[PDB]
């Protein structure tokens, strides 16, 4: 089955899906099509774990049951530079206001 | 003459 | 694969498949003739809208068990207004 | 009426499978087309039913009357059992519009008398108030059927 993902870096979020059997490398190719950096300049993360290019998304822990359309799994993205290190950084979304008294 | 649906006394069962 | 970029009120950018974005009647009419400004929708709401697009495309015309689309009480009013505005 | 059970008197074993997260109310349309409630089904549960060929059924959320599907459609009609095998009625959520789904959640949290205390665009008040109704659904299905 497919896994449904949010690939996040800074204030960018990509909603995409991929087969559980597809590789991290193939996911980097999807990102390359969108953000125009090649796979050898990308770092993908599940939480704080760097994902190995050769592993499948299933082997990384992304499974259909836990990466669903209505509740996609987050993949962290960082880019490489020629002489600096970019810390993985995902900016949080906004916060809702207080629940109205009539809804409490 | 008119026959309506009815539920036999049996246990329900769990799905999945 | 064509993608479109939706921008929220706080500057978060959401990149979604164009086919999925056409779930919104509002977006469909705009693109029926890409980057789209939705600066009246906050990111916590627009993120949920994009999840809805994915959900709709996956489960429409499906024969499997459809899971509930989850909405937290605290986002419900703003999500309602965004759904009304976006026609989905 | 157009939508009614036929008094076939021919038994048909049915299994109601609630494959939804809702408490499901099965609604039998009687021989005059009037909706009659049957015992509800908890989420993720199945039940054997002694029904009849040509009887008509629809399914609703028991508490809210939100629409549900049965074998991916609006109405379920038992047929004769082949080789003693029961007919399955797989009850599921439809894909609600995001708008309808938000209205469901708001209705679940707010008393009707308080809808107009909500800070939302004015057109939505009437939308909240126009809750799901089996009789209106039957009128709608009847007109669709006639077309």
């Amino acid at each position: 089955m497919d896994v449904f993902l949010m690939i996040r870096r800074h204030k960018t979020t990509i909603f995409t899906d991929a087969k559980e059997s597809s590789t991290v490398f193939e996911l980097k190719r999807i990102v390359e099509g969108i953000l125009k950096r090649p796979p050898d300049e990308q770092r993908l993360y599940k939480d704080d774990q760097l994902l190995d290019d050769g592993k499948t998304l299933g082997e990384c822990g992304f499974t259909s049951q836990t990466a669903r359309p209505q509740a996609p799994a987050t993949v962290g993205l960082a880019f490489r530079a020629d002489d600096t290190f970019e810390a993985l950084c995902i900016e949080p979304f906004s916060s809702p206001p207080e629940l109205p008294d009539v809804m409490k | 003459e008119a026959l309506a649906x009815y539920i036999p006394m049996d246990d329900d069962f769990q799905l999945r | 694969m064509m993608y479109v970029k939706l921008i929220s009120s706080d500057g978060h950018e959401f990149i979604v498949k164009r086919e999925h974005a056409l779930t919104s009647g509002t977006i469909k009419a705009m693109l029926s003739g890409n980057e789209v400004n939705f600066r009246e929708i906050p990111s916590h709401v627009l993120s949920k809208v994009c999840m809805y697009f994915t959900y709709k495309v996956r489960y429409t015309n499906s024969s499997t068990e459809i899971p509930e689309f989850p909405i937290a009480p605290e986002i419900a009013l703003e999500l309602l207004m965004a759904a009304n505005f976006l026609d989905c | 009426p157009v939508l009614r059970s036929v008094n076939s008197r021919e038994p048909s074993q049915v299994i109601f499978c609630n494959r939804s997260p809702r408490v499901v109310l099965p609604v039998w349309l009687n021989f005059d087309g009037e909706p009659q409630p049957y015992p509800t089904l908890p989420p993720g549960t199945g039940r054997r039913i002694h029904s009849y060929r040509g009887h008509l059924w629809l399914f609703r959320d028991a508490g809210t009357h939100d629409g549900l599907l049965v074998n991916q459609t609006e109405l379920f009609v038992p047929s004769l059992n082949v080789d003693g095998q029961p007919i399955f009625a797989n009850i599921t959520l439809p894909v609600y519009t995001l708008k309808e789904r938000c209205l469901q959640v708001v209705r679940s949290l707010v008393k009707p008398e308080n809808y107009r205390r909500l800070d939302i665009v004015r057109s939505l008040y009437e939308d909240l108030e126009d809750h799901p109704n089996v009789q209106k659904d039957l009128e709608r299905l009847t007109q669709e059927r006639i077309a």
